[PDB]
């Protein structure tokens, strides 16, 4: 709900996870993990 | 009828927020706290 940062404390009555400065972290994070599985199986293409 | 009033001004909207960052601890005491006055006499006396 709440969370205190280094400098900054951001607070939500629902989820930080919906908090932006977390959301967009969140976002990169499981779209560039999920990319690095692909390009393990090697299912990505080189002209993509 | 005293006691009642110092619960419900926990329950107004400034006190509640402020349950919703942190847990919040009132003492409603009426400074029993830095009595000196000594039970083992007083209350038993009282009873008795």
């Amino acid at each position: 709900t709440s969370l205190i940062a280094s400098g900054v404390h951001y607070h939500h009555p629902d989820g930080v996870l919906f908090l932006t400065q977390f959301t967009q972290v969140a976002m990169a994070t499981v779209a560039a993990a999920q990319v690095a599985e692909m390009r393990e199986q090697g299912a990505f293409v080189e002209g993509a | 009828d005293e006691m009642a009033a110092m619960l419900l001004d926990l329950c107004t909207v400034e006190t509640k927020v402020a349950a919703a960052g942190a847990p919040v601890k009132v003492d409603l005491t009426g400074g029993l706290g830095d009595i000196k006055i000594d039970m083992a006499e007083l209350a038993a006396k009282a009873r008795e």
